[PDB]
Formats: C-alpha cells, structure tokens, sequence
C-alpha cells in the first residue's frame, strides 16, 4: 500500500481462439505518478494487458480477479469511466486517426464527452500546440509522417486529461528520431500534468528510463524492480529472451575484459564519469 | 555479379510534386558479394534507388548493370521477369504481400512464377521455411492464422526461396524485439557468406556498424559519400552538418573522447568500444 | 466481453467505411482487375466481389445498405463521368442504376447467411462462392430486366433519336453483351470471393 | 481527394450545402432544357458561373480531357442519329432546320455543362465539407429508421482512408511484381487469375484497419452517434443568398423559354 | 465561461453541518466536471468531492469521505455540497472548480480544472 493508481490483481485472460491463457494469475501495481516499463518476449502477455486495464478485453473469471483504475473498479457499469482516466497511445500510427485531419482527429475524443464546440476549439488549438503540430493544423493524415501521427495521437489523448496515458507499443513502428520525439512529448507532457505513463515495450532503452520495470514470461510477471536492479540479471533475462539496455551491456562486455563497474552505474553520463575516474 | 550505375538519374515529370525525390547523375558500383548499406535521412532516395535495381523504376540517364542485364532509358518490361529472378526486392512490412491459402503455397509462389516446378517450388520453399525459423506445424496454416513475426518470416521467404544473386531489403526488422531482429540480421549475413549480394536500407546506424561493407549515403537524389562504416562514421563535423546518425558505440566513443579519453582506432560495435576501453584503462 | 453490443456496433462502423473507401476506389479509380475487351464497352468490374465479400461478412441488410451505396455510385458516375455508352443509356436513371445492386447486395447476404450455417470449414467456400456468383447474376439479371421495363417498352431512352426499331435492335445488342460480360463476371466473382472471405474470418479470429 | 485547390474568393465562402444543392440543381435545368433560348441561357448562366469562381482554362482542360474521347464518341453517335455512318448524302441539306449536328452540339454542351459545375463542387470544397452537406441532405431520413449521424462518420473515415488504401494498394503491387508477378500479360483467361495477389492483401489489410481503428474508438470513448457534440458545423452566411439569385433566375429563364 | 459562484460558508459549531453550493452564471454546468476543493490557511488546496457531467460518478477523500455529499442541481445550474460532522479541521476556504473534458468521470486533483470560483470561508469552533 503506497498510492498506486492501477493495481491489476489476479487476471487470467485466454484469447478466445487460442487454448491457452495469454496472462495467468498476474498481479501488480503501478506507483501514482511513476513511469514503468512493461517487458517480454514471446510469451508477449504485455499485448494484452492494455486493453485489459481498459476495458477492451475482460478477464476470464470477473469473480476472481479485479483490476482497478484510480480508485474506479473497473466493471460493466463503469467501463467508460476508466477509459476517461486510462489513455493509450497504439502501436499503428495510420489506422488509430479518426478525422481527416489533425485538428478533426483531436476534436474526436471531446466530441465523444459531448464537450460543448466554443470550449473545442480552445482545446483542439491547445492540444495540437503542445505537440508542435499547428504548421500541421489542417494538414490530411496521408501527408504526415508516422512521427507526426503519433505526436497527433498523443495530442488528443492529451486533450481529455487522463490519469495514466498508456503507450502501447507506441514507438515501435517510428523512425528513431521519432521515438526520441514522442518519448519527450511524452515525458513533458508527464511532468507538465503530474501523470503516469504505462510503457509496453520492446526499447529496452525506453524500459531503461522507466522508474519501475515489470519483465513478463509467457504470461506471468518473472521480476520487477527498478532498470538498476532488472537490467543487470543478464542471465535471467537472456533465458527469457530478453536483451539488456546499452549500458548494461557495455558493463557486461568490459567485465568480459575484466574491467568490474558497479550495478548502481546505469546512465551514460554516470558512466562516462565512472572511466574518466578510473583513468586518472 | 557487380552492380553499375552509370551517370543514373531519374527525375519525376518537371512540376510534380516535390516529395517524391528523384536520383541526380548517380555514379557508383557495388561488389559482387558483399554487404552495402543504404543509408540517409528521410527524403534521401533510398526507396527510389532501390526499385533501379529490380527494374521498377527505369533510369532516364546513364545505364545500370545488374546481374546479366543493362537497364538504360529505354529498357522495356517485357524480360523484367530473368532480371528479378536474379534481383529481388525486399518491400517493408512485406506480411502484407502474403495471401495463399497455405503458408507453403504462398512461399511456394515466388518459385513458381519464375519458373521453378510443382516439385521444385514445393521444396524450394519448405527448405526456406525452416531458414527464417518456422515451425513445422504452421507450413499448412494460413499466413492469416499466424503472428506479426511469424508473418514476416513467411514474406522473407517468400521474396529469398528462389535464391536470388542480388537482395535488396528495405527495413525488413521493424517492430521486431531485441532477438527477433538479431536472427534477421543473422540470416541475411548469412544469405551474405553463400555467396549473394546483400543491399539493406535502414535507418538504424548500429545495424551498419554490426553488419555492411560499404555504405551508400544517399542525400537529395545524390550520392554523397561511398565507403565503409569506419570511414562513414569518422567525422562527427560531418554528420552534425548532414544530419546523419552514429552508432550509438560510436556516440559512447565520443562521450568518452570529448571527455578526454584517449581511445584507440575508431571504434564503433560494442565488442570494439569495450577492448579499446580496455586498452585505454592501462597505458 | 465489455459492453459487447457496442465494440461490434463500432466495428460494423469501421468495417463499412474501410469497404465503402475500396468501394470508391473501384468505381472512380482504373483497377486493375477492371478486365475489358473492347474499350468502352460494359466491363467485369471487381466491385460485386466487394459487394458480396462484406455481404458475407455482415449480413443481408447490411449487404443490401452496401448495394444501395454501390449504385449511389454508379448513379453519380453515370451522370458525372460515363466510362461508355451502356452508362449513359441506362444507369442516368435511379431504377436501374441503385435496385438492381441493392437486390445484389441483400442476395449475397443471404447466401453468405448459408455458410454461417454449415459448421465444417470446407464448405463454407461452398457457399461464399454462391454469394459471388449471385453478387454478378443477380445484379445483371435484374439490370436487363428493368432495362426492359423502362427503356425497351419505350425506346424513348433520351439516349439518343434512335428509332424505336433501331433502338430495340441496339437494346439487344446491349443485353447480349450485358449477358455474356454478366456470364463470365458471375464465374470471375464465383471464383474468388471465397478467396477473400475465409482469409477475412482467419484475421478475425479474435472478437 | 478530389484535387480541392483553397482559395479565398466567393466560391469557397458558400456554405457546402448550397454548392451542393445548387450543382444539382442546376443539372436538373440542364435536363429541360430544348430550345436554342434555354440552350443559351444554361450556357449564358453556367459560364457565369465558371468565370465567377477564377480558375481561367488550365483546371478545366484538365477535368474535360479524359471525356473529351467519349464525348466525341457520345457526339458523332448522337448527331448521325441511328447511322453509325451516314453514307448517303454527305454533308449540309436543309436550310429552315440547318442540319442535325446542332443536336451533337447539345451534347457537347450538357457534357461540358454538368463536368464545369461538378469540378466547381470538387476543386473548391473540402472533402469533409462535401460529405457533411451529403450528410445534412440525409437529415431527413431520420423520420424513417436512419441514424445519418453514423452514415456522416462512414463518409468521413472512408474519405480519409481512401488515399492510404490506395497507397498500400500500390505497394502490394509492386511488391508482387518484385515476386516476379505479372499483371498484364495473358489474355483474360490468367489475367483474372493475376488479381488474388492484389485484392486478398488489400482486404486482409482494411480488416485489420477496421479492428484497429473500432479498438482506437472504444478506446476514447465511442459510446454510439446519440449524445455527442459536433466540431466541424456548417453556418449559413448572407453570401449564400447570391446562389439563390442564381437558382431563380435559372428556373425564371429556363421555364419561361422553355416549350410550352 | 468562469464565473462560477461559491456561497453559503460561514461560521458554524463543532458537529454541526452546513450545506455549500457551486452555480454557474452565463453558462451550465452540466456541460462541466465539478469539484469541491478547500484550502486551508497554511496548507495546500486540497481536492475533497467531485462530480461527473453523467451524474453518476462522485469521489470523496478520505478527509471527509461519509461525512460530506456532493451533487448536481440540474434544474437549478448547481452543485451542492452537503458537510455534515464538521470537524475543527474543515475549516478553510472552500472552491468550487469546472472542467468540460470528462463526462463519465471525475477526479478531485488541482490540476485539471480549468474554471474556479472565488471561495467561500467555512469557519468551525465555539
Ligand atoms: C507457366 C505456368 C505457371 C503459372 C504459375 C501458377 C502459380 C501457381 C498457382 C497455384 C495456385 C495458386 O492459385 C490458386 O488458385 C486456386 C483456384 O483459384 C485456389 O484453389 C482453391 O480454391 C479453388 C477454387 O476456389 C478450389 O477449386 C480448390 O479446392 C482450392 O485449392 C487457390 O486458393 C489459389 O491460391
Ligand atoms: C450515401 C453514401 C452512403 C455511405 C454510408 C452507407 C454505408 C452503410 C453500410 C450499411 C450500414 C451498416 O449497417 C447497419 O447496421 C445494421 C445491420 O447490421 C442495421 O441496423 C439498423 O436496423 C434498423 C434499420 O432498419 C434500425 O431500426 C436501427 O436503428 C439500425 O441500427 C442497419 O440497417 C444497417 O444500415
Ligand atoms: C406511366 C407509368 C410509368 C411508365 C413506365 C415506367 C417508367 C419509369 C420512368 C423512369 C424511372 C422513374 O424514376 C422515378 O421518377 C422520377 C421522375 O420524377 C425520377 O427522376 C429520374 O428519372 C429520370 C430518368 O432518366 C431523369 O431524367 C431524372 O433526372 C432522374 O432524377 C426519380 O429519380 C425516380 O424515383
Ligand atoms: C463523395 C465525395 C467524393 C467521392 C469521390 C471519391 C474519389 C476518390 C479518388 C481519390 C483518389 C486517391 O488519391 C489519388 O492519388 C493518385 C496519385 O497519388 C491520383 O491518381 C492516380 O491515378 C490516375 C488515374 O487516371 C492517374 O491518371 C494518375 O497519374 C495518378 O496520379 C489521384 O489524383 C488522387 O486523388
């Protein structure tokens, strides 16, 4: 017990067509206000838990488990309710744009709250701002970019105010200077609202960042604990299948060489001061 | 054998739009078996120079020579059929390509429309199959019962079973995890060390580093420099004024360096930076 | 399994805008499975497929709302951009340009209704092959028909000063070609929608 | 996308509803138009029309050219009449009624008529716009057991996705020509063979598109069509009025010089 | 659209109760999220009930969970509070803040809300 806005307790979930579970039993938290890491491979459970915490796909014994949104239990009765506090970016940058443009896009979401028009376009011109898209105003989403739609998505999301925004695999299919850019939006934004980001990913440099790192094995939580203390068990990652972010490996590799650095060295700039020092 | 753009430009109807970029007297040469990377920021002339090789697009100056063929100006689309049996292109998020009603029998396809035989193509593509990691049991599913990857194994495959001499991927790793895009790039060095030649568009500098030969840097329909990954990744000046990336080693080299290190030779893979650490630790 | 009623609701949304977007591509673009073999003539058009895949997939009013859509579409073409002369004639007029598609559309729902019922997968092609074919045949079928009705009676079509014995003759020209194009588009559109609707339930095996 | 060049003068300050209804309507007085007055007047009104908006020749060249084939076609079938070719006598006969080829001329007007009008509609109005005047026309269906409100985001989701289908469209192509498929090659006996590695992937992809964007929706709160506000509106503004003057004068003209 | 309209603060005994009410002028609040914030003379403003444009959702903190009630007047464009059992603590000024952006939910933090009253100071002791 320490402020957590989700707490996902006790879900199995099996795909309807497949035979087995897809999550088993998983249970964890998320620190208010924290940015954590979902990881895996494979056994990809974390594809499931966002729209699992949603509301998009229920458990497989609503008797049993019980996953709960900023204090909301989510439930029949109160699915729209979460989805108002919980926002979730999505892998495919084309194919979540509604409006045939940005400003169309943005507008959806208020529209959905029946929010009234003059209030709208406050918003829609606010939203579109923060993500540096208003050269792109009025521009048709088969002109932009998938950096661009991502930062458009991100922007909508923005507009509604949510609890905890989700990316789901949303840097995934971007060109790397994209997923710098929509990771600081997204960071940004966090601080300029006091939010919390759920990351499910595979940028075991994204996962670096994250305050909190959950490692998910063929639907089970395996580890979780802070990038400092997940990142340097290369063994057990390495058996799940996972990787290790840059720095873990080129610590990794100089033990190889003989050269021991600490776990508690996990930045490039606390590294760099690390070697400096031993120079001297 | 060796690729040949001679004076290669390619230039859309004057007046068109601008975002679709065309190639300005290109002038180079690609090694018969080795590993080139096409590399450039977006709007470069990757996608476009790509499809010069597959006979797609037609140059309208200069002459490309690639496997047995020329490809000038005038080069009609009639024989196009020997040319990509030995040139094969690679298309991004290939899964999309994927639409028979066994996986086998859309691996199978390839084969069959250049001419391999009903048992020719049936082994041709079961042999492929187990290259890019299939299981067994999925070579009579349909490609639409499987996953993301599994997909795009079942779309690399198909475009490799016919063994090209030439293959021309373009970012055939994306949305791949960590491990999933080691066994990609594994496979094509692979495909590399039979014998083929290997052209691989990314936009990732690491999987450069790792893995070409010699790189393309391709800038406004232009080439601007031709070399290997150690001479491509020496200047920092260079890069910060093309908008040009570094291997992320090469970026810890840097780190290191401006904070006065004295690291020897350039390195750019991890194994390089961690020996050259190493090296640098003591004397 | 969360208020359920409305992801499939939202789902019929999205499913009919994707095929309402091919749709406008068949019909304003030059596909390429447009196969002609004399310029300007009436075509084996790709677009009863269409028609009789997402009746299969939806449903029988669904499939006749997309055979309404579908003749909106020629109804606007033909008086905005003819592609030949069987347009102009026939397809200006609201009766034979949008009820011969929307009966298209309701048939090929109903057929595709029959492998809904049929639980052994390999006869579910069966019947998705009967929704191609009456996707075409009733669409052809019924286009003659009323072209019966409505401007052979009366061969005062507007078309052109035809005489009405001469206009006859050219209105059977017309329907022969009309039969045989609808002949071979019946086994064309027979042939491949199963094809494309049991790749679609592959895809959609999830919700 | 139907090519909509923005623009700033009076065209594109009409509301689209009034576009729309008054390029219908006025094809419809194309349509009982005969004597050579009424002819006059469509065309006296219509490239009124057409010099008011500003577009000079080049943008209607470019709307005519692929009918003008068909349009001589439509001509020379019209103005022989039932002949395909008219070989006794020639050329010119009478001199009370000219000849016949003032009657081709008429199609060559309503051809020209009804495309200047249309591409008037398509040049200068937004997409969105044009859908959502198509979808206030269908306001009235709500009397029967129509729900407009999701026919207008039908209208609106397909118009936005139909150049990304396309360029993916595109791309399977070429991609199964990189496989080394052929698309024009046989006769229509293999060439209706050709269109399953084109149409099987398209569809699979616009399946996946629909899944994706229902999941997106639920996601943001798509609870149905009732309940919602509205961002993009529609205002009628006193420019509005000019298409009326235009319309009147149109039916005025039209059925007081047309025949009795 | 701002000009919302605290009232009906004032002095009142320990274990008493008084009835606070939020009203919009110029616009309605239905089209708003309301929240009930209050803030002490040297603390910070703290969220204590809230209510969604749907009417069916309502959050409390723990502070006054049970003893406070909060609910919308849609006939009469307000939202009342209702504070019974109040405590020496509760004393501060109370706000009354709007947010169009959510209609199922409601959250009681600062930060999203974008219109606020003016406040009404609720004193208790004797
Ligand atoms: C020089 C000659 C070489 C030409 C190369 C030909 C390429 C290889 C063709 C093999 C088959 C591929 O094309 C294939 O067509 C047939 C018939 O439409 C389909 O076959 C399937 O459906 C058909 C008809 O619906 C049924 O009769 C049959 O039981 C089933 O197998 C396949 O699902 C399709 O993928
Ligand atoms: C002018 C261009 C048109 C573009 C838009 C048209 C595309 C429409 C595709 C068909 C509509 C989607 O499918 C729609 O959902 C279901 C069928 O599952 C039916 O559902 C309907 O039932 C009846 C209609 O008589 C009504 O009482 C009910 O309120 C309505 O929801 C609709 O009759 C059908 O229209
Ligand atoms: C005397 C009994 C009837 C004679 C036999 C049946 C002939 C049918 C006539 C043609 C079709 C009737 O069409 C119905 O009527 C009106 C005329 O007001 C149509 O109007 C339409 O038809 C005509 C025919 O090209 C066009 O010139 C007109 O521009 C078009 O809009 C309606 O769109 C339709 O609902
Ligand atoms: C209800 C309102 C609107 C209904 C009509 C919908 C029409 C839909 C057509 C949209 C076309 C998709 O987007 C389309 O892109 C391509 C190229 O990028 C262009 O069209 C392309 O095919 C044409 C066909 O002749 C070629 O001649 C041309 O060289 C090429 O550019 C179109 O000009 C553009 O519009």
């Amino acid at each position: 017990g320490s402020d957590n806005i989700i707490s996902f307790d006790h879900v199995t979930f099996t795909y309807p067509d497949s035979p087995r579970p897809a999550l088993s039993d998983l249970s964890f938290a998320i620190e208010r206000g924290s940015w954590t890491a979902l990881i895996g491979h494979n056994g990809s459970g974390k594809s499931t838990v966002s729209k699992l915490i949603n509301g998009l796909l229920a458990p497989d014994d609503l008797d049993k488990s019980s996953i709960t949104v900023d204090g909301v239990k989510l439930g029949a009765d109160t699915v729209w309710e979460v989805r108002e506090k919980v926002g979730i970016v999505f892998q495919n940058p084309d194919n979540q744009f509604v409006g045939a443009t940005v400003s169309d896009d943005v507008a959806f979401g208020l529209e959905n709250r029946a929010v009234p028009r003059p209030e709208m376009l406050k918003i829609v011109a606010q939203a579109v701002a923060d993500v540096g898209m208003a050269d792109y105003a009025d521009s048709e989403p088969s002109n932009l970019s998938g950096g661009q739609k991502q930062r458009v998505a991100i922007a909508g999301i923005l507009a509604v105010k949510p609890q905890v925004i989700i990316l789901d695999e949303s840097t995934s299919m971007l060109d790397p200077e994209g997923k710098e850019q929509i990771l600081d939006l997204v960071r940004k934004i966090k601080e300029d609202n006091n939010l919390t980001v759920i990351s499910i990913t595979h940028d075991l440099e994204e996962a670096a960042g994250a305050d909190q790192v959950l490692v998910l094995d063929d639907g089970q939580l395996l580890d979780q604990g802070k990038p400092e203390e997940i990142f340097p068990k290369v063994e057990m990652l390495k058996r799940i299948g996972l990787d290790i972010p840059f720095v873990y490996r080129l610590k990794q590799l100089l033990k190889e060489r003989g050269i021991v650095l600490p776990d508690e060295i996990d930045d490039d700039e606390k590294l760099v001061q690390s070697l400096w020092q031993l120079n001297s | 054998m060796a690729i040949k753009f001679e004076n290669v430009s390619y230039v859309y109807s004057p007046g068109s739009p601008l975002e679709a970029i065309g190639l300005d007297q290109l002038n180079f040469s690609l090694e018969e078996g080795k590993f080139i990377a096409l590399v450039g920021h977006t709007g470069s002339g990757k996608s476009t120079l790509m499809q010069h090789f597959n006979a797609l697009l037609k140059p309208t100056s200069g002459k490309i020579e690639i496997a047995g063929y020329t490809i000038t100006p005038e080069t009609g689309n009639k024989g196009l059929k020997d040319l990509r049996r030995k040139v094969s292109l690679a298309f991004q998020f290939s899964e999309a390509q994927l639409f028979e009603n066994t996986v086998l029998k859309d691996v199978e396809y390839g084969p069959r429309n250049f001419g391999f035989s009903e048992d020719e193509a049936r082994e041709a593509a079961l042999k492929w199959l187990k290259k890019v990691g299939l299981k067994d049991d999925l070579i009579e599913h349909s490609p639409f019962d499987l996953s993301g990857g599994q997909m795009r194994r079942v779309a690399l495959a198909g475009v490799l079973a016919y063994e090209p001499e030439i293959i021309c991927l373009d970012e055939p790793a994306a949305g791949l995890d960590p491990m999933g895009r080691l066994e990609m790039m594994q496979l094509f060095k692979d495909y590399q060390a039979a014998g083929h030649t290997v052209i691989l568009v990314t936009h990732n500098m690491d999987d450069v580093a790792d893995y070409a030969d010699d790189v393309l840097a391709l800038e406004h329909g232009r080439l601007i420099k031709h070399a290997s990954p150690k001479e491509v990744f020496k200047d920092s000046e260079w890069l910060q004024k093309h908008h040009l990336a570094e291997p992320r080693s090469a970026r810890f080299a840097a780190k290191l360096e401006a904070a006065g290190l004295k690291l020897p030779g350039q390195p750019l893979t991890m194994p390089e930076l961690a020996d050259a650490i190493k090296q640098s630790l003591k004397g | 399994m969360y208020d359920s009623e409305a992801r499939q609701k939202t789902l019929n949304l999205t499913v009919s805008a994707v095929f309402v977007a091919i749709l406008l591509l068949e019909a304003f673009i030059p596909n390429v499975g447009y196969i002609t073999i004399l310029p300007g003539l009436p075509a084996i058009t790709t677009i009863p497929l269409t028609v009789a895949v997402f009746a299969s997939l939806r449903g029988p009013k669904a499939g006749a709302a997309f055979g309404l859509v579908w003749g909106l579409t020629s109804l606007l073409r033909a008086y905005v951009a003819p592609n030949g002369l069987v347009t102009i004639l026939l397809f200006q007029n609201p009766l034979i340009a949008l009820l011969p598609r929307l009966a298209a559309g309701w048939a090929a729902g109903l057929a595709g209704q029959l492998a809904d019922k049929w639980e052994k997968e390999s006869r579910k092609p069966l019947a998705y092959a009967l929704s191609g074919l009456l996707a075409s045949a009733v669409n052809t079928l019924i286009v003659i028909l009323l072209s019966d009705l409505v401007y052979f009676i009366h061969p005062q079509k507007l078309a052109l000063a035809l005489g009405a014995k001469s206009g006859q003759s050219l209105l059977v020209i017309l329907f022969t070609a009309l039969a045989v194009n609808g002949i071979l588009e019946a086994v064309f559109s027979g042939l491949i929608t199963p094809l494309i609707t049991a790749p679609l339930k592959k895809r959609l095996k999830r919700r | 996308i139907g090519r909509y060049l923005p623009g700033t003068t009076f065209v594109y300050r009409v509301d689209p509803r009034a576009k729309l209804l008054t390029t219908f309507y006025f094809i419809i007085m194309i349509f009982l138009a005969n004597n050579w007055v009424s002819y006059l007047v469509i065309s006296i009104f219509g490239l009124a029309y057409v010099f008011a908006t500003g577009l000079k020749a080049r943008v209607f060249w470019d709307g005519v050219k692929p009918m003008i084939w068909m349009i001589v076609f439509t001509s020379l079938l019209q103005t022989f009449f039932m002949a395909g070719g008219k070989v006794y006598w020639h050329w010119w006969i009478f001199t009370l009624s000219s000849e016949g080829l003032i009657n081709g001329l008429y199609v060559f007007i309503r051809f020209a008529m009804i495309i200047l009008v249309s591409t008037v509609m398509t040049v200068t109005t937004k997409p969105l716009e044009i859908a959502d005047a198509m979808e206030w026309m269908l306001t009235p269906l709500k009397l029967f057991k129509v729900n407009v409100g999701m026919i207008s985001l039908v209208i609106s989701i397909a118009l936005r996705f139909v150049p990304t289908l396309f360029d993916q469209t595109v791309k399977i192509m070429n991609a199964q020509r990189s496989r080394g498929a052929d698309f024009n090659d046989g006769g229509l006996v293999k060439r209706a063979k050709s269109v399953v590695p084109m149409l099987v992937p398209l569809f699979i992809d616009s399946l996946e598109v629909a899944l994706d964007l229902s999941t997106a929706m639920e996601s943001r709160g798509y609870k149905g069509s009732e309940g919602r506000t509205r961002y993009r509106i529609l205002e009628w503004s006193k420019v509005d009025l000019i298409p009326v003057a235009y319309c009147l004068l149109l039916t005025i003209l039209m059925i007081t010089t047309r025949k009795h | 659209q701002v000009q919302l309209v605290e009232s009906g603060g004032g002095l009142v005994q320990p274990g008493g109760s008084l009835r606070l009410s939020c009203t919009a002028s110029g616009f309605t609040l239905d089209d708003y999220a309301i929240g009930w914030f209050r803030q002490a003379p040297g603390k910070e403003r703290e969220g204590i009930s809230c209510i969604s444009r749907s009417g069916s959702s309502t959050t409390y903190a723990d502070s006054v969970k049970g003893r406070f009630t909060i609910s919308r007047d849609r006939a009469e464009n307000t939202v009342y509070l209702q504070m019974n059992s109040l405590k020496p603590e509760d004393t501060a000024d109370y706000y009354c803040a709007a947010t169009p952006v959510w209609y199922w939910s409601c959250a009681v933090k600062v930060g999203p809300y974008d219109y606020w009253g003016q406040g009404t100071q609720v004193t208790v002791s004797s």
